[PDB]
């Protein structure tokens, strides 16, 4: 998603 | 012996004014031996020197309101005295037979589980709950080809398709069903259920979840009379002139039925505390400042300024009745305002900030930028160590964990096995340990400062209802003086966790308004906790309990992942705007962005001798006595020994003993200090400080590092140990003894033949363990889901938030129990989630409007036209879609659009990045390592005028290749150069080992490479024709050629010839010789 | 009469200027950008003419040399081609041979950069390699001692150093589109002449860059350009169409050839565009490589390597041995070529002709 390291 | 920085020794007071040491003892002596009193402080010791009601007759039942009606009717299904009383369970209708046809029509809910005396039982219809009456005692029937056709329910009519009713008495009507948007008329209930207008607000839950009747329409605010008029009794808004006029218009006399003497000049009426004011027609109490008006209207209790609003001062707080006052502490100088503390050492503060490829050392201020490391993999998070100046961090990319001190000298790597995505971590600077969390084990580990030593300290749930679960541990912060770990979680139920630093005592901290707590920190001075959510896109902090939350930044914030404190001013690291900012730590005013950066900054930290208090450690020089973890207790006031992560814990009366337990396949050292695996042993790395690993018996080694080497030597992969599958020639890897005992991680679960698989994969309707072990009966009943997950009828396991997913999950619709989704019991997250506007999902607020079908209606996606994107860090797409704006001329195709690639202006390079001939950057490490990486090989050009990186090896062609894959006996150069040049390894002067074929140019290849018609070894002395000329080969299917070649396989019948002579294309072999006429 | 060499994009052709016919030369080849030729070094009677050549994706470009016969005309012969060994190259859109020695220059563009080496291309060795965005076409002037060397991105410049690196100048910097080509007039005090792809005009200036002047406009986007006898050659790129005019600009355009737009360049093959009676003005007392400069001569070493530590001739890179050239097929007056087990090329008389390689007759 857009909280991905 | 000196005082540290700014501070004073361990016994001696500091004033607050002005930092000098005064002696511990002239403290509250009586005497202000400080420049402005500190010495004298409040908290100091001081000195001393019918016939009757509701009964009609006994045999007529009494209804709670008063009415009279006929015993006889009791629970026969229907209200007859209209309150449920003659209904009511605890008027006995519960626990007793129902006779007869009046079946007990097996329910829980009491209104459809009414004993209704039918009659019409197994006629073929649905008569109560579940309709169980064709169950009881019935006959079978054919469905007719018109009416709907329930299996396990009765065949009844169409009509009861998709109605919100169940008809088959299992809502097989109403499975996979959908529902037409509820019109204007019908208000659509927040579970799906289409209400008449006429029932909302009602003051009854129609709905079935109390949706119509929430409070955000049954409010109704009655009018105000705001100045220039005037409200009297119930919102008259009547003049002024109309005050104790003698004319009763305000309702019944509020005005003149009192509007008498002042209430206030006796105790008689008004009883204020501190003030009067006596006004119009009445009066009211009123409190001084430093005091708040108490429920009761009628007197005052004192604030705590400290811990309701710890803005009002800056560090910390002691509160007084009445008012307040703040120090400093240790080691801050107050202000002569007397809020504000400045720091006292002369060590200035500077960021240190995890870039990704970059460790990076940027000035508060933002005058210096400058650069601590370059090249790295990617830097996840980092921590300091004050005590030693090193610097610990993660690199994602390589899966380790180094260190270094600050003088970029002595680097080198602590944790590099059995780490799979550790998100964060922490040093316990007091003890010397190393905490970090992985997001794959879903745990918290803990390890000596130096590598050794690792230990398991918290994993499944944390709660007492397994609510809140390790789903997506990141970010993790320490308080040694109360020995605390503080973790945040962004999964489904995002939450900020708590445990002391032994394991126990485990709780939640945070569970309400967090979605996407990317960072969390501590202010050590105030003890104040911090977090920033990049959802809701706040900074919030809060006592270290959890309550008395404020707001820093109110959904301003595009995207944080990492802050820190220091002073009074927060620095974080945003990825939308890749950023980092600043400004002060309680309203956020001040806003300044500190600096651009090429790649978003993952972590940030001020290093100041500061941000790590010193404070006495408990395990001083002993580690108390234990020969393992001394770790520190919950609430940092002593120790407790532990042990590793595959040892035993057994305590004796006196001392804690722990001892190897480590599986077959993991090799224990000499003196005891840890067990390494299997594959480890022999490979001349001495991963153990004893040197048990590395004896002089040991055979020669073939494989590479990492790899596990069978007996007869060939190689595998470490996964293929005990996998049920041969995968050595010989089996070595499938011999029973090194199964005997075989284990797994936490996060595998094993099967019967020993092989062990993810724990989701486990009773999956899909045999994986060979043996049907994983889909047995037996085990997929008696089986318990782990914390955390629903288990279901069928014997599955689901994350318990696919309970009312509304989707099928467990194939027997055993997670869509209606009847309970369809309550208050399962409504969406308040001001987090979306709900959607048919079905009874709910889903992520994020996922609205992002290119898929997330409410299964397509309700996510519609209107997207009109929601806002953020005004600073989103992009709007041509399809008015959302997205962050790092994302834009990235390269890829986000929007769906190409709206982002649209007009993309190339940006520039970093400084460890080398621009291809195509304008596009890649890692200054993909120069000339024999691949293809600039698209056009533009990388590998013109590299024989250049060296390589201080670790690599320079092949005579120009590429770089790793130093320590030269000498290895496989070619590894693209000419092979790594081997030409350097000695023999036996003293017999015998290049490689006997058991394979050598090469003329110093690589050696197995033995079956010979001939195999590839140019194995650049040389070609294996294609040389000689050789085979006396090795045979598998004349079956290796087609041995006219002049003595085995060209076989995929290359027979082709279109060019391998043998020479045409042979491998002839047509006397691939024609049908007989095919088994 | 002057030969016509054009080079297409898959093949080579040239045309003769009088008998307006054309004839056969070297073919099967893929994205080649210019050529250039050396008029028969070894005076047997076929010239080499060196055609460099681009790649896509994963290989890279080269520069190859060919023979061309010398005489009337010459068909069916199979001309083989050599490549030079030169590795890394992206695009080579300059490429120009110095006959005054046996040096090779040659711009890649992508690697902005101006490359030079022996005639082999063993000596490879950087001359400027800074301040470029789109090193254009290569001119060089040995008389003079002079080169030329264009760039054609945001910064269109002119510029013109020694062959051994220094003394870089710009000639001028206004009024300035896309340069394209570059030519110089041997015989009119060394007066040099350019190309725009986005002004649409021809300029000439004096070598020093003075007295700039307009000579034609509205030529149809001109990409290359050549000098001879006393008129001016282009080729429209977007057309493929070949035109002369007096190099003084009072003429009418006349039209000659229409070709496809895979036409790259236009170049006059004759021996008096260049003069080899010019001497050589090297002692050969360097080591590896004998650069051309005003009034004399410089020694250089192969690229990222120094000379030995208190000399200035001698260079610490090895010395490697040069590379032969396969025979020709001489054949004259519609003779034909075949290789026998030597593989030498023995010709096959026609009737009428005799002797070796079919002279007369
Ligand atoms: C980059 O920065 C790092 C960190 O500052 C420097 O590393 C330090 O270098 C110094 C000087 O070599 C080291 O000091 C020496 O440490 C030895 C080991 O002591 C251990 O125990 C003490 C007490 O608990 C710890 O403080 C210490 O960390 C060790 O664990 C001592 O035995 C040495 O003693 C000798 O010198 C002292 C005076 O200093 C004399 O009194 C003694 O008689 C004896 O001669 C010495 O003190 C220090 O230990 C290093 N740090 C660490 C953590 O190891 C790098 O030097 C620096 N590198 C560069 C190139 O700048
Ligand atoms: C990695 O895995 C591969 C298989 O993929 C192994 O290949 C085997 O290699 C061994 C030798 O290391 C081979 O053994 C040879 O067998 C010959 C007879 O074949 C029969 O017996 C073997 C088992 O030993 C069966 O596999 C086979 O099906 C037949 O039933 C023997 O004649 C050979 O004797 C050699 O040594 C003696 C004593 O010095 C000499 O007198 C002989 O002349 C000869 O040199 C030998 O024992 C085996 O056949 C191979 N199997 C397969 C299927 O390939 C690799 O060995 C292993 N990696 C390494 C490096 O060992
Ligand atoms: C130069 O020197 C190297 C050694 O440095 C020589 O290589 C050795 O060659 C010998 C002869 O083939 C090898 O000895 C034989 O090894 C067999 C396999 O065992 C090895 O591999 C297993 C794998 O599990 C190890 O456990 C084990 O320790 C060995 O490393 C054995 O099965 C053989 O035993 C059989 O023969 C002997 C007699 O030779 C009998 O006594 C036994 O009962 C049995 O029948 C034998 O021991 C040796 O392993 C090789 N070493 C290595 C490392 O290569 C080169 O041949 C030599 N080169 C030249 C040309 O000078
Ligand atoms: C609300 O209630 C408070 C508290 O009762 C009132 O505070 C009172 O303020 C007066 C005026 O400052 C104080 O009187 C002063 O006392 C000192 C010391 O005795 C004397 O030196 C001065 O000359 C003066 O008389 C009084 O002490 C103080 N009350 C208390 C208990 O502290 C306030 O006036 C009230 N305000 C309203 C609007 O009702
Ligand atoms: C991060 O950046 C800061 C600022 O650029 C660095 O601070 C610098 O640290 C060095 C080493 O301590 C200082 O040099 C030393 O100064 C002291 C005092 O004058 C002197 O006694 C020593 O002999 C030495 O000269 C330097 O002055 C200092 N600069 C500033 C402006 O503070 C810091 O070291 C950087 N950290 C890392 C890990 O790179
Ligand atoms: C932990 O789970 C228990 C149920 O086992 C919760 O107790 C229920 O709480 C809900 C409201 O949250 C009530 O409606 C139920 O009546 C309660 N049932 C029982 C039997 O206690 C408990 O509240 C949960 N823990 C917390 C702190 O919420
Ligand atoms: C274990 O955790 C609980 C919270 O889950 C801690 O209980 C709190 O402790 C603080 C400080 O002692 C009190 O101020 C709070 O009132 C407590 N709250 C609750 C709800 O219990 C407990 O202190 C922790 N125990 C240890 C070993 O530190
Ligand atoms: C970041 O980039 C923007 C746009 O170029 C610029 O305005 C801003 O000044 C930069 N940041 C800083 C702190 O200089
Ligand atoms: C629910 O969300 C609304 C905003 O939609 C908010 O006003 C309210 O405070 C929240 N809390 C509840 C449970 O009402
Ligand atoms: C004095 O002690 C402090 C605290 O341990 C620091 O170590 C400081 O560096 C010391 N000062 C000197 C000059 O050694
Ligand atoms: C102080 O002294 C008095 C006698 O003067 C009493 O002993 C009193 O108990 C003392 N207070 C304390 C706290 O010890
Ligand atoms: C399920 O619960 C039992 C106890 O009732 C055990 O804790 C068991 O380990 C659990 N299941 C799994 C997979 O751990
Ligand atoms: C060689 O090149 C590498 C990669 O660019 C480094 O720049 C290195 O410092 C160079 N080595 C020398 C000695 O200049
Ligand atoms: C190669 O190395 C081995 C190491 O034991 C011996 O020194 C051997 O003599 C070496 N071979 C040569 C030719 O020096
Ligand atoms: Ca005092
Ligand atoms: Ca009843
Ligand atoms: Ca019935
Ligand atoms: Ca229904
Ligand atoms: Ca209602
Ligand atoms: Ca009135
Ligand atoms: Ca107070
Ligand atoms: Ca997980
Ligand atoms: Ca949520
Ligand atoms: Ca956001
Ligand atoms: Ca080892
Ligand atoms: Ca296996
Ligand atoms: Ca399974
Ligand atoms: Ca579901
Ligand atoms: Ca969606
Ligand atoms: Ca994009
Ligand atoms: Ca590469
Ligand atoms: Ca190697
Ligand atoms: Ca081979
Ligand atoms: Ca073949």
């Amino acid at each position: 998603x857009x909280n991905x390291x | 012996p000196t005082r540290p920085p700014g501070m004073c020794h361990l016994d001696e007071f500091q004033c607050q004014g002005d930092g000098t040491c005064i002696p511990n003892t002239w403290e509250c002596d009586g005497h202000p031996d400080c420049i402005h009193g500190s010495d004298e402080h409040t908290g100091c010791v001081p000195k001393t020197c019918g016939h009757s009601v509701n009964t009609c007759r006994a045999s007529q039942f009494q209804c709670d309101n008063g009415r009279c009606i006929s015993g006889n009717w009791v629970c026969d299904g229907d209200n007859d005295c209209g309150d449920m009383s003659d209904e009511d369970q605890r008027h006995h209708c519960e626990l007793q037979n129902c006779s007869s046809t009046q079946f007990t029509c097996v329910n829980s809910r009491p209104p459809n589980r009414r004993c209704i005396p039918q009659y019409w039982v197994c006629d073929g219809d649905a008569d109560c709950s579940d309709a169980l009456d064709e169950l009881q005692n019935c006959t079978m029937r054919t469905c007719s080809a018109g009416e709907f056709s329930c299996a396990n329910g009765r065949c009844v009519r169409q009509s009861f398709r998709c109605d919100r009713r169940n008809d088959c008495g299992d809502y097989s009507d109403e499975r996979g069903c959908s529902y037409p948007p509820c019109h204007a008329n019908q208000f659509t209930c927040q579970n799906g259920r289409c209400i008449p207008r006429f029932f909302v607000c009602d003051e009854d839950n129609d709905c079935g979840d109390g949706s119509d009747e929430q409070e955000h329409l049954c409010h109704t605010p009655e009018p105000t009379c705001p100045l220039h008029q005037f409200r009297c009794d119930n919102g008259h808004c009547i003049e002024m002139g109309r005050v104790c006029n003698h004319v009763d218009d305000c309702s019944d006399n509020s005005d003149e039925k009192g509007c008498g003497i002042n209430e206030c000049l006796d105790s008689s009426i008004s009883r204020c505390d501190h003030n009067c004011t006596d006004t119009i027609t009445s009066f009211y109490c009123s409190c001084l400042p430093g005091y708040k008006l108490m429920s009761d209207k009628r007197s005052c209790v004192d604030i705590d300024e400290c811990k309701e609003s710890p803005q009002l001062c800056s560090q910390k707080c002691e509160n007084v009745v009445g008012s307040y006052i703040c120090k400093c502490a240790p080691g801050y100088i107050r202000e002569p305002d007397g809020k504000s503390c400045r720091q006292n050492s002369n060590i200035e503060p500077y960021l240190i900030f995890s870039n990704r490829y970059y460790i990076r050392n940027l000035t508060t201020d933002g005058s210096s930028y400058s650069l601590i490391l370059q090249g790295l993999g990617n830097v996840v998070a980092l921590d300091f160590d004050r005590v030693e100046k090193r610097l610990y961090w993660i690199d994602a990319e390589k899966q380790i964990i180094e260190r270094m001190f600050l003088n970029k000298t002595n680097r080198e790597t602590i944790i590099n096995h059995r780490l799979r995505r550790a998100e964060s971590l922490a040093v316990d600077w007091v003890s010397r340990k190393l905490y970090w969390l992985d997001a794959i084990l879903d745990c918290l580990f803990v390890s000596d400062l130096e590598g050794r030593h690792r230990k398991m300290i918290a994993q499944h749930c944390v709660d007492a209802n397994n609510t809140f679960c390790f789903e997506h541990p990141r970010g993790i912060v320490l308080h040694p003086q109360r020995g605390h770990v503080y973790w945040a979680d962004w999964g489904v139920h995002a939450y900020i966790g708590r445990i002391g630093m032994d394991g126990t005592n485990k709780s939640v901290i945070i569970s309400t308004k967090i979605e996407w707590p990317n960072a969390i920190t501590i202010d050590y001075t105030n003890d104040l906790l911090y977090w920033a959510d990049a959802h809701l896109g706040y900074i919030e902090f809060s006592d270290l309990e959890g309550h008395h939350r404020h707001t820093v930044y109110d959904g301003s914030l595009p995207h944080p992942f990492a802050l820190t404190i220091f002073e009074d001013t927060v620095f974080w690291t945003d990825w939308n705007t890749r950023t980092v900012e600043k400004g002060n730590k309680y309203d956020g005013s001040g806003r300044v962005v500190l600096v651009n950066t090429t790649h978003k900054p993952f972590d940030i930290h001020v290093y100041h001798p500061y941000r790590q208090p010193i404070m006495s450690n408990p395990c001083g020089t002993n580690n108390g006595g234990c020969s393992h973890l001394c770790l520190i207790k919950a609430g940092g006031r002593g120790f407790t020994c532990a042990c590793p992560d595959d040892f035993q814990t057994v305590q004796l009366r006196d001392r804690t003993l722990c001892m190897p337990m480590c599986s077959s396949t993991q090799f224990l050292c000499g003196n005891n200090e840890k067990c390494i695996p299997i594959w480890w042993k022999c490979d001349g790395q001495k991963d153990c400080s004893d040197g048990s690993d590395e004896p002089d018996l040991c055979p020669h080694r073939f494989c590479r590092l990492g790899q596990f080497q069978c007996r007869d030597g060939n190689c595998t992969s470490p996964q293929a140990l005990c996998n049920a599958r041969q995968d050595c020639a010989d089996g070595s890897d499938e011999d029973r003894v090194l199964c005997e005992h075989h284990r797994c991680e936490s996060n595998e679960w094993q099967c019967a033949n020993k092989r062990c698989i993810p724990q989701s994969w486990q009773c999956d309707s899909v045999n994986d363990c060979l043996d049907n072990s994983d889909e047995d009966t037996s085990h997929c009943a008696s089986r318990t889901c782990r914390p955390g997950q629903f288990k279901c009828n069928n014997g599955r396991c689901i994350p318990q938030s696919w309970k009312c997913d509304v989707d099928n999950d467990c194939g027997d619709y055993s997670d869509e129990p209606i009847d309970e989704c369809t309550t208050a019991a399962y409504n969406c997250d308040n001001h987090t989630e979306f709900s959607c506007k048919t079905n009874y999902r709910c889903i992520p607020q994020w996922a609205v409007c992002n290119g898929f079908d997330d409410c299964r209606d397509n309700s996510d996606e519609q209107g997207c036209e009109s929601v806002p994107c953020h005004p600073s860090g989103d992009f709007r797409c041509a399809n008015h879609h959302c997205i962050p704006l790092r994302w834009k001329c990235d390269g890829t195709d986000d929007c769906g659009d190409n709206s982002d690639e649209e007009n993309c202006v190339p940006r520039e390079c970093s400084e460890s990045e080398f621009r291809c001939a195509d304008q596009q950057c890649i890692p200054s490490r993909w120069v000339c390592d024999q691949e293809n990486d600039c698209g056009d090989n533009s990388d590998e050009r013109d590299c024989e005028m250049k060296t390589c990186h201080p670790e690599h090896f320079q092949c005579t062609s120009g590429h770089c290749v790793p130093k320590a894959l030269a000498c290895d006996g496989r070619a590894d150069c693209l000419d092979a150069s790594d081997e030409s040049a350097c000695p023999t390894r036996f003293p017999n002067g015998t290049y490689c080992p006997a058991a394979m074929f050598e090469c003329k140019n110093h690589v050696c290849i197995q033995s079956f490479w010979i001939c195999d018609g590839e140019n194995d070894c650049v040389d070609g002395s294996d294609e040389e024709i000689h050789l085979c000329f006396n090795i045979p080969c598998e004349s079956p299917q290796r087609f041995r050629c006219d002049n003595s070649r085995c060209v076989y396989g995929h290359q027979l019948c082709n279109g060019v010839d391998d043998c020479g002579d045409g042979s491998d294309e002839k047509e006397e072999h691939c024609r049908k010789p007989t095919h088994k006429p």
